[PDB]
DNA sequence: ACAGGATGTATATATCTGACACGTGCCTGGAGACTAGGGAGTAATCCC
DNA sequence: GGGATTACTCCCTAGTCTCCAGGCACGTGTCAGATATATACATCCTGT
């Protein structure tokens, strides 16, 4: 049958966590999964580069943290720092 | 009869709220295989393909039209002339 | 098949030419301005094979797209039945006064064909009997005083809530029973202090608390 | 000539959505020819896609890829 | 073992194993760090529900309890960042921002 | 609390008599919120009961007829009496009480049909609650009249 | 301008269909425990 | 000052077998909506 992936079920709990009285259509469901998409590529992309521009070869929240800094504008790329950084420290401690 | 104007800000109304298609489907199928076919030979077209390139083409189309319309107004002018949009795709970067 | 089938399926059946068209209750085909009647017309059928319940309500424009409709010659006779329309209406002046005799010869030239009878009297002599008891009743004190409050209603509003079948149907209504106009649910004594307002319902779900939250607005500060 | 398929009163439509009050004579033809343009070069890079993938049938994905490396992501097709 | 998702452990909703698996998998470095996968992954669900809110938000404005493209399209053009981010990105079927120059209004 | 209507006071002596005579009746009415407050009514003076409206789904419909009629104790009825027009079938039930005069005799006649059927054993009788003065002795009286035309024509 | 018959409205039921929704079998990719090569951390130091 | 480079200990992630469950593919149900019936009155439009 060939399963593909998605993140459909991700995007719908999130859906359920800040409005659980909403819905949700398959032409935005798309568009959410394919937004997702492109700013994985992007952030991926640039700490790629990032890495490569310090001769290293590996990429650790670091390079993530800048990338998110390059690419997501003000107070935008504040909350998203703060919430990366929760969660890496939460999943630090909780092993 | 109304005023000439009254009848065009009605439409504007009307079709700033409205999200589905403007051109027809056929036509712009008819033209998206007359100009297909002198890169390949007996194409064959998914309808998610065509109808992915008319919604970039109208996006684009509308997305240019504002542009214009502000090169038209910055001129004083309520009427769009061919030189507000090759100003337009001037500025942008597309002549 | 089936009704709002055919009437979804029409313009398929049209093209579907046919023999024999049965319609097996024709009391969903019980009147004109008929859109499922309208679509049962347009149909290339040799033979419509007419059953319903039985002939109902004697309006007898269900008489008419029973006659016309089943068969030509009468065709387009209900409107002649129009003038026999005039008739229909002298038909409540004849179930005042039946000593008439116009088309009920006329009828029995007519049901002769057209329709076929097998009665009661074949089929109950197998049963045995069905009595009707009539039983009366009356209006209580509340009762009544809401009826002739509606008569005041009727008094107030041929010169609220006022529908003409709020009037005839609460009319039934108030016969039926007067709590479905509506009442009061179980109620309480007046209460002084300050309590804790719920804010909303969609918050605690299942597993809350209730909290004591009684206090008087009467405070004495110290 | 399928490039006249695209009607005078759908490029009044689309100027209507870009909020235009009244539109000149001259504006229509510039219009196709914009528009020719535009979906020359995309769906010339749609067809590269395609024949680079041995394909004969082009797919949205093509479309998509297309678009994206003309600076014009689209989304809800997939990508 | 009594195994569980490293989802559960960050906190988060989004799949951290499968970032990890598309960053080892999708030609971005040789090694890639054990935090990478869930701030990515924070990152991206929080960029979605920011845009789910405003999007639930336009939603209830038009009286409609399933948000469609035009409800994405009217939340992310009004937010400025948002827009920022989108600006090369085109919405299917998500139309334009009602907006009428003064101009154009009658005299 | 519901008693406070002669219908009622009425139904509810005849109700007490036909436990006495030991036969499960019916109802039938127009407007079922009335049978919503007379399941209340019943439920409170404990009598065991069906309820059998156009809004239970088909299977619900024919599966909890047949556990009507296979149950000689489930005492009371509750049907709409327009959607009481199907191909039901109610042998077991052996009286029947209409709360409600409504203007076709064919409904009321047709559910008395069902009622009396052709495997019906014994006597069913049929009690029709009339008020006095109002507006249901109308419709009794435009009912009467209509049904006295049609059976005189299709006699 | 007024009368008559059309269409319209209202309150209460009913049937029947549409486009959603939820529910379940079941594969494969994620998790766990582990070693060890090595990129990375880090102190040291020349010198642009 | 601080970026480049160097010497060097080491923690961190690729690698691998096992394996088990979350998530894909596809199944059955639920109101929403439409369309009826029926009973009067209400009302509007047109003609007379």
């Amino acid at each position: 049958r060939s399963r593909k992936e998605s993140y459909s079920v991700y995007v719908y709990k999130v859906l359920k966590q800040v409005h659980p009285d909403t819905g949700i259509s398959s032409k935005a469901m798309g568009i959410m999964n394919s937004f997702v998409n492109d700013i994985f590529e992007r952030i991926a992309g640039e700490a790629s580069r990032l890495a490569h521009y310090n001769k290293r070869s590996t990429i650790t929240s670091r390079e993530i943290q800048t990338a998110v800094r390059l690419l997501l504008p003000g107070e935008l790329a504040k909350h998203a720092v703060s919430e990366g950084t929760k969660a890496v420290t939460k999943y630090t401690s909780s092993k | 009869r109304y005023r000439p104007g009254t009848v065009a800000l009605r439409e504007i109304r009307r079709y700033q709220k409205s999200t589905e298609l403007l051109i027809r489907k056929l036509p712009f199928q008819r033209l998206v295989r007359e100009i297909a076919q002198d890169f390949k030979t007996d194409l064959r077209f998914q309808s998610s393909a065509v109808m992915a390139l008319q919604e970039a083409s109208e996006a684009y189309l509308v997305g240019l039209f504002e542009d214009t319309n502000l090169c038209a107004i910055h001129a004083k002018r309520v009427t769009i002339m061919p030189k507000d949009i090759q100003l337009a795709r001037r500025i942008r970067g597309e002549r | 098949t089936s009704y709002q089938l055919v009437v979804s399926d029409v313009a398929y059946f049209q093209k579907m030419k046919w023999q024999y068209m049965i319609l097996d209750e024709a009391q969903a085909i019980k009147s004109s301005q008929s859109s499922r009647w309208k679509c049962l017309l347009g149909f290339h059928c040799r033979n419509r094979l007419l059953l319903t319940g039985t002939p109902i309500q004697n309006n007898m424009q269900e008489l008419w797209a029973l006659l016309h409709f089943i068969m030509p010659s009468l065709f387009d006779s209900h409107d002649e039945f129009s003038e026999w329309f005039s008739k229909d209406i002298e038909s409540h002046a004849q179930s005042n006064t039946k000593l008439n005799e116009d088309q009920l010869k006329r009828l029995h030239m007519i049901l002769k064909p057209f329709m076929l009878r097998r009665v009661k009297k074949h089929v109950q002599k197998e049963l045995g009997d069905k009595i009707e008891i009539d039983v009366f009743c009356e209006l209580s004190y509340r009762q009544r005083a809401m009826y002739q409050s509606l008569r005041n209603q009727i008094s107030i509003m041929d010169l609220d809530s006022a529908t003409l079948m709020n009037l005839v149907m609460q009319f039934r209504k108030v016969c039926n029973h007067p709590d479905l106009f509506e009442r009061a649910d179980t109620s309480s004594p007046f209460f002084c202090g300050h309590f804790a307002e719920t804010g909303s319902f969609l918050r605690e779900g299942t597993n809350v608390a209730l909290g004591y939250s009684t206090r008087s607005l009467v405070e004495y500060r110290l | 000539d399928n490039i006249q398929g695209i009607t005078k009163p759908a490029i009044r439509r689309l100027a209507r959505r870009g909020g235009v009050k009244r539109i000149s004579g001259l504006i229509y033809e510039e219009t196709r020819g914009v528009l020719k343009v535009f979906l020359e070069n995309v769906i010339r890079d749609a067809v590269t896609y395609t024949e680079h993938a041995k394909r004969k049938t082009v797919t949205a994905m093509d479309v998509v890829y297309a678009l994206k490396r003309q600076g014009r992501t689209l989304y809800g097709f997939g990508g | 073992a009594k195994a569980k998702t490293r989802s559960s452990r960050a906190g988060l909703q989004f799949p951290v194993g499968r970032v990890h698996r598309l960053l080892r998998k999708g030609n971005y470095a040789e090694r890639v760090g054990a935090g990478a996968p869930v701030y990515l992954a924070a990152v991206l669900e929080y960029l979605t529900a920011e845009i789910l809110e405003l999007a639930g938000n336009a939603a209830r404005d038009n009286k409609k309890t399933r948000i469609i493209p035009r409800h994405l399209q009217l939340a992310i053009r009004n937010d400025e960042e948002l827009n920022k981010l989108l600006g090369k990105v085109t919405i299917a079927q998500g139309g334009v921002l009602p907006n009428i120059q003064a101009v154009l209004l009658p005299k | 609390f519901v008693t406070d209507s002669g219908k009622l006071a009425k139904l509810d002596e005849l109700l007490r008599e036909l436990k006495e005579g030991g036969h499960r009746v019916l109802l039938y009415f127009q407007m079922t919120r009335m049978i919503d407050l007379m399941e209340e009514y019943l439920t409170y003076r404990n009598y065991k009961y069906c309820r059998l409206d156009g809004s239970t789904k088909l299977e619900d419909r024919r599966d909890t007829v047949a556990d009507f009629q296979t149950r000689p104790e489930i005492f009371i009825f509750l049907l709409s009496t327009r959607a009481g027009g199907l191909g039901i079938n109610l042998t077991t039930a052996d009286t029947v009480i209409f709360y409600d005069s409504d203007w076709n005799p064919t409904i009321d006649s047709q559910a008395m049909d069902r009622a009396h059927r052709l495997g019906q054993t014994k006597q069913v009788t049929v009690y029709r609650l009339i008020t006095r003065g109002t507006i249901e002795e109308r419709i009794r009286k435009r009912a009467l009249q209509k049904e006295e035309v049609q059976r005189v024509v299709i006699t």
